């Protein structure tokens, strides 16, 4: 209050000093089900090259 | 002329070369996206299917059509989302915030004050200090609630105010 | 019975609501930039750019 | 079996009135009991929609297709520029079990027709790039909207039980999004396919223009009414 009012004495009343905000805790990432894999199996494990 | 005994230099080696092309057509192959689990009733930041934002998530009861992904109420502010895996509607609420104010009886008299958080429910204050009161104007810490009624000294709001006796 | 008698108060409320609505609507304009979301620009460009 | 039958059988190219048909959901956003104005490619109200009852019609920049039908003689569609193997071509076909979409350089017969004795329309097929199989699309009115933008082919569809005798009804129904395809292609003309047995059908075609519309969303997010801004001063 003294800092915002810039004085060493404060008169009777109510003063607004600052704000208040809740902070986030963690992060969440969601995406659809993983499927339709590329067919690398039949290329690398092909019998004949 | 491959033979079982030819040393490392003459062994047959299988070679596969991968070349990546970015023609102007839209991309059709991308790596796995990966995902985490779901939390609720906590102020977190989320990245639902590319839609990012902060807030607190609750279970809702809206009825999306089988093809919408998210909804907005008015002035283009998102309110509801659909999780890509479970396929249920979740509601987003901005994390609580507001101004703070100090009530003092004047440095001339004493130097004990009270704190008021404006428009903030008395559930997430921080800390504790002294007895805490919940009013239609917000939450108040550091004053005692009485049952009498006098002339108004320091107007607080919603028809209530404080004075000095303690505060 | 008759309505529209309290025109002035309704007009004041409508004007205030409309002003707030257009103020909050103004938050979705590029102003000649490349996007309207801060996070997209932060994650799609080098900070000096 | 690449044969030819005739040049014409009835040739009724006529015009009729669109009334207030051809509305589709512009995006995947949910809104409840609100009024929203949006600018996009639509079919103007009370437009002049062409009716046939079979040449290579132009595509321009979007197509609205309608057909009242029973026993679904119409099968699918063909899209492309030169309609030969010198450029990529799109084909959509349907049978009793699945819908098939292909993107290849075909050599279509001059008079495509399927019959049964899923080939015979294309004399060759090579350099195939995109394939897709899904659940089949199809007295009853079938409405479709075809759009192509930014290498994306969008299809909206709707089915309606009607009993009106001749033309489109004086109703209103939004068109739900159906299919999106990520293929780069330059569609400019298109053609319709009929699997008529060895022994010519009514369908309506309209075009789309960019304009602004006003839409009403009810409490459940369904579109119930629309207003075309540039129709008359009252609408403005
Ligand atoms: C080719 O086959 C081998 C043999 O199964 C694969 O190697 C296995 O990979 C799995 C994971 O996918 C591991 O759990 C096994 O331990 C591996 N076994 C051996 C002997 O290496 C290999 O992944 C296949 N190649 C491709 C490209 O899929
Ligand atoms: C994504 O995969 C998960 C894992 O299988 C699916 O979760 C299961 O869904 C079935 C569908 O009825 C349930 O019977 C199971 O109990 C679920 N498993 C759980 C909850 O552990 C999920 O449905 C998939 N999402 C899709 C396909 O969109
Ligand atoms: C501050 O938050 C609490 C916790 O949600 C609120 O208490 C809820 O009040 C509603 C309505 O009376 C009840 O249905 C819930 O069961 C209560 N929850 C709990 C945990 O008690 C409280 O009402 C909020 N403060 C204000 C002023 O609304
Ligand atoms: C309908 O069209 C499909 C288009 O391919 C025909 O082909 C069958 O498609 C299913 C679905 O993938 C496959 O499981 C079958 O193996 C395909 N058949 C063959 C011979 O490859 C299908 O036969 C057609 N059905 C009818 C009744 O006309
Ligand atoms: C066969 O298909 C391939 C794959 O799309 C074509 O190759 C590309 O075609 C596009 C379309 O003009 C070009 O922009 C690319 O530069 C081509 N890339 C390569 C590596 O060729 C090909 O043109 C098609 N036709 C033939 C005869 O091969
Ligand atoms: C679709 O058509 C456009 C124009 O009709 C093609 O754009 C041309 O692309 C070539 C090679 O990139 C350029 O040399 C030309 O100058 C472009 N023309 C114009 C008018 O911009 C585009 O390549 C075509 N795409 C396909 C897949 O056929
Ligand atoms: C919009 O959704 C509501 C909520 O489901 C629908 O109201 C239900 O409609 C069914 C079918 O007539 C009734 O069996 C239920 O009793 C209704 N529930 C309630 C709480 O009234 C409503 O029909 C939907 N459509 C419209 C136009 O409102
Ligand atoms: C408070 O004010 C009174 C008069 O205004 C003065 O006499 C007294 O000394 C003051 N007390 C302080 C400054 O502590
Ligand atoms: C007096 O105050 C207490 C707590 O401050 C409250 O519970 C009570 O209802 C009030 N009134 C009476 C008559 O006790
Ligand atoms: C369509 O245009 C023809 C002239 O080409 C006209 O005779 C007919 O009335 C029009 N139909 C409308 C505007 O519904």
């Amino acid at each position: 209050t003294k800092c915002t009012l810039k004085s060493f004495t404060v008169e009777k009343g109510i003063y607004q000093t600052s704000n208040f905000r809740v902070q986030p805790t963690e992060s969440i990432v969601r995406f659809p089900n993983i499927t339709n894999l590329c067919p690398f199996g039949e290329v690398f494990n092909a019998t004949r090259f | 002329g491959f033979q079982p005994t030819n040393g490392v230099g003459y062994q047959p080696y299988r070679v596969v070369v991968l070349s990546f092309e970015l023609l102007h057509a839209p991309a059709t192959v991308c790596g796995p996206k990966k995902s985490t689990n779901l939390v609720k009733n906590k102020c977190v930041n989320f990245n639902f299917n590319g839609l990012t934002g902060t807030g607190v998530l609750t279970e809702s009861n809206k009825k999306f059509l089988p093809f919408q992904q998210f909804g907005r109420d008015i002035a283009d502010t998102t309110d509801a989302v659909r999780d890509p895996q479970t396929l249920e509607i979740l509601d987003i609420t901005p994390c609580s915030f507001g101004g703070v104010s100090v009530i003092t009886p004047g440095t001339n008299t004493s130097n004990q004050v009270a704190v008021l958080y404006q428009g903030v429910n008395c559930t997430e204050v921080p800390s504790t200090g002294s007895n805490v009161f919940q009013t239609r104007a917000g939450c108040l810490i550091g004053a005692e609630h009485v049952n009498n009624s006098y002339e108004c000294d320091i107007p607080i709001g919603a028809g209530i105010c404080a004075s000095y006796q303690s505060i | 019975s008759t309505a529209s008698a309290l025109g002035k108060l309704q007009n004041v409320v409508n004007q205030n609501a409309q002003a707030l609505n257009t103020l909050v609507k103004q938050l979705s304009s590029n102003f000649g930039a490349i996007s309207s979301v801060l996070n997209d620009i932060l994650s799609r460009l080098d900070p000096p750019e | 079996q690449c044969v030819n039958l005739r040049t014409r059988t009835q040739l009724p190219p006529a015009y009729t009135n669109s009334f207030t048909r051809g509305v589709y959901y512009p995006d995947k956003v949910f809104r409840s009991s609100v009024l929203h104005s949006t600018q996009d490619l639509f079919l103007p109200f009370f437009s002049n929609v062409t009716w046939f009852h079979n040449p290579v019609l132009p595509f321009n920049d979007g197509v609205y297709f309608a057909s009242t039908e029973k026993s679904n003689i119409i099968r699918g569609w063909i899209f492309g520029t030169t309609l030969d193997s010198k450029t990529q071509s799109l084909l959509i076909v349907n049978n009793a079990t699945n819908v098939v979409i292909k993107v290849c350089e075909f050599q279509f017969c001059n008079d495509p027709f399927l019959d049964v004795y899923e080939s015979g329309v294309y004399s060759s097929a090579n350099n195939c790039t995109f394939e897709y199989v899904s659940q089949p699309f199809l007295k009853n009115l079938r409405e479709f909207v075809f759009k192509n933008i930014d290498g994306y082919f969008k299809i909206y569809s709707k089915h309606t039980p009607i009993n009106l005798v001749r033309d489109l009804p004086q109703g209103f129904s939004a068109l739900e999004p159906l299919v999106d395809l990520p293929i780069g292609i330059n569609i400019t003309r298109f053609q319709t396919l009929l699997a008529l047995h060895r022994s010519a059908a009514a369908y309506y075609v309209g075009y789309l223009q960019p304009r602004t519309f006003l839409l009403k969303y009810n409490e459940n997010g369904t579109i119930t009414d629309a207003v075309d801004c540039a129709l008359d001063p009252l609408s403005e």
